[PDB]
């Protein structure tokens, strides 16, 4: 459906907000109301979605939704 | 002497979904035991268990909360919010201090761990929730309810299998009267019904294996009765010294009179006969409470239709009860609402307070045909109207465990 | 008023399989941490854990009655064993009403657990063993120990997480104290270092992982901690009236004067800071054994080398003592045996008595550079010795949940 | 090493007896100190050890060890 639309999903049912919230810009933590294992949960989600493995030194370089949306893209190939 | 009395009801329970609710349908022998559907049970000996049916707390839990939760934890969370709703008491900063919990459980959270042990076994360490450890320790339940109140005094869990319930509660009126605190909400909550619990309660073959007829399956000190049922819910109630609920004008359901302990010292697969263990806790509760046994007027058994429990507790009555033996009330809701394990203490307590309030008895149904020996007044079938009845007595048993007995005073 | 004393030690730990060989190990700053080799870890973040070595139990437990029984099970019955034949009980038919047991664990029969799902997802539920449920619950310790010496007073299994040690054996002397027993054997056990339990406790990001050095990862209030590390073992206390001990001539290691309970109403993944609720407990323990906290001479701290815990643990000693804080020794053992979850309570309660009786303190290993903030004496690197200290202080915080604070008198 | 061999072993090791007491009248609840559980316990362990299913209501009639030396004979074929 698109992997923007799948991943800014993905993280509006972990997090408990509308789609309307889940914008680009959006902080897990500071937009989002996500504490530290919020985020631990949201790219484990983000790994069983996309069948990706994402090494946890570049997990917590995933704080945004702009993050996540720039790394299932770049790792599809 | 601080004085513990009851200010506070909630419950889930296979029979209903708040406290009035499963009271009516106690009263009018309902059953709520059904087949289970949430997962296949083709291979199971038992397909059967004491469910709660139509259960939504989307209203009190997130969604997003709700998965760092196991069912266990959920019920339990829904039941403290109705008892403490139930109560009116206003936490400030000045008695948070003074407020406190008491919840248990005998599994605990076996849905999640069984899912995060197939998560593991399937993709390794790394599939692992990191909410495993908290979404199923027995704990959360009163982790989770002292932080959504604000509850800062002293917080316990005690998990003692089937006699979870009692302990929980009967100990929260110790800390209540020892001075630790003025407030605490205790109970159990439970939800075994899982692929673990039906299959481990199976393996050691203590569970009901009647799948032709569920209904009937929970038929304690009946001639044709093959083990327990499995029940799943949670049992709240608000404990509180006296004083301190009349001065605030709290509604008072009854006063914890007695609690008593006590230790079989043999396993499950010896025999109990005269359940001198049973007969122990009962009387430290009556010597505790500073009464006769013949004050009793209703005995809320624990019942669990297993064939050598139930002529052990039966037994142990007539020990304590003597010549008053033919004359006491004994009934096990375990007929009914099936065995909720370290919740069936706390549930079956509030059944023993709302008999005080209503002077009305919920019956034993199922029992077609009683056992040799099992002569008591079991209120077969239909419920008893009573009139005068001042104290009430909730029983735990572990027939090859620990055994807990609360006194409940009318007012 | 009954007085509470401890007449009984029992201890297995990742440095001693006795209560005399951990002290002098702990006292020598001796590590008790290696790589885990029982299982594969190279999927784990976290490859060591503090590891009973050595263990060798048949000429208690039967390899028949080892089958049903989960590591933490076999730990506590060893460690109950050793307290009990410390104790020189005699266990009779007239006073075996009067002795019980307060044993929990925080996390339970995991490894047993795991094989039983890996049985049920192999083989459906008829591979499930029948002993799944009594070799998983966390009162199965107490369970055991009661039928062995043929105990029938109270008995109950407090289940509080990091907390459970100091809440079993602080509520072991208030079931002494209010009169329903006059000996209770009180502790945990836990065995978490396995596959679900590093990998959940990994999940959740709270384990260390140095790996390249074990011996170093557990460094409470040193500016490059990463983390807990888990430790398995077992610590039992044989707690007696005072009456009932010298009327049988019983060895007396010290008085149980103070037991105070608290909780923090914030997850964990919230910030502690000043950790009001580990000072609340503290506090109420104070209170509760009628003395100033000058009079403390050692704290045994929670410590688990955790960023933010170590340091709001601090701020609680700041607040509790104030003028004193710079007097008073703290020490965090968990850098030398890590932690033992559940059972920390129970054998750090242990250290703080034997600290009474050889007037010396162990060391807090691996503090090379303290935080900020973390300007107390913390004991570093070598043991200290003291004279004229007549209390200790055992403490186990939650921050992010339940406390427990113990104090002790010489003699 | 033979059926007999290896279920008289299993029952030794089931219910903690030496193999000097697994005789063949030998009672598992009677003279070898099992309880209910223990046999349970016991027969999965036969259908384990064999790779063969023993349905439940056969397994409540081996209560001897020379019962289940006769099932585990007369059930490879
Ligand atoms: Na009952
Ligand atoms: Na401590």
């Amino acid at each position: 459906s698109t992997i923007e639309e799948r991943v800014k999903k993905i993280i509006g049912e972990q997090l408990g907000v509308k789609q309307e919230e889940v914008t680009n810009n959006a902080s897990f933590v500071e937009d989002l109301g996500a504490d530290s294992l919020d985020t631990v949960e949201l790219v484990m989600a983000l790994e069983e979605e996309f069948d990706t493995e994402i090494p946890d030194e570049e997990a917590e370089k995933i704080t945004t939704v702009q993050a996540a949306i720039d790394y299932i893209n770049g790792h599809q190939a | 002497k601080r004085r513990v009395v009851v200010t506070g009801l909630g419950m889930l329970s296979p029979v209903g979904n708040t406290v009035e609710s499963t009271w009516k349908a106690l009263l009018a022998g309902q059953s709520g035991i059904s087949l289970i559907d949430h997962f296949d049970t083709s291979a199971y000996a038992t397909k059967f268990a004491g469910l709660v049916k139509d259960f939504n707390c989307e209203d009190i839990i997130s969604r997003k909360e709700q998965r760092k939760m196991d069912a266990f934890i959920q019920y339990g969370i829904v039941a403290g919010v109705q008892a403490m709703q139930d109560s009116g008491l206003e936490i400030t900063e000045e008695n948070a201090t003074r407020i406190g919990a008491a919840i248990g459980s005998g599994i605990g959270g076996l849905g999640l761990i069984e899912e995060n042990h197939t998560s593991l076994m399937n993709g390794g360490p790394r599939k692992i929730s990191p909410f495993f450890v908290p979404s199923t320790i027995v704990n959360m339940v009163a982790g989770h309810l002292t932080i959504m109140y604000g509850l800062r005094g002293p917080s316990i869990s005690i998990a003692t299998a089937c006699t979870s319930g009692v302990h929980n509660i009967g100990h929260a009126a110790r800390i209540i009267a020892y001075g630790d605190a003025d407030v605490m909400v205790a109970g159990g909550a439970e939800k075994a019904s899982t692929p673990l619990g039906v299959g481990g309660f199976g393996a050691a073959r203590a569970l009901s294996t009647r799948n032709d007829n569920p209904q009937a399956a929970s038929r304690p000190w009946d001639k044709e009765r093959d083990g327990f049922v499995l029940g799943d819910g949670a049992g709240m109630l608000v404990l509180e010294e006296y004083e301190h609920a009349k001065k605030r004008g709290a509604k008072i359901y009854a006063e914890l009179v007695g609690f008593g302990m006590s230790s079989d010292a043999y396993h499950m697969t010896s025999p109990p006969e005269n359940g001198a263990g049973a007969a122990l806790a009962m009387a430290n509760a009556l010597r505790d409470a500073g009464i006769e046994a013949s004050q009793i007027g209703y005995v809320n058994a624990h019942g669990t239709s297993t064939p050598a429990g139930d002529k052990a507790e039966a037994q142990a009555v007539k020990t304590i009860f003597g010549e008053a033996a033919s004359r006491v009330l004994v009934s096990s809701t375990k007929s009914m609402t099936g065995h909720l394990l370290g919740a069936a203490g706390a549930v079956e307590s509030i059944y023993s307070i709302l008999a005080l309030r209503d002077q009305a008895v919920p019956p034993t149904i199922n029992l077609d045909n009683p056992d040799e020996g099992c002569d008591l007044d079991f209120v077969p079938h239909e419920a008893r109207q009573v009139s005068g009845m001042e104290y009430t007595l909730c029983n735990s048993f572990g027939f090859g465990g620990t055994n807990g007995s609360l006194i409940f005073k009318k007012i």
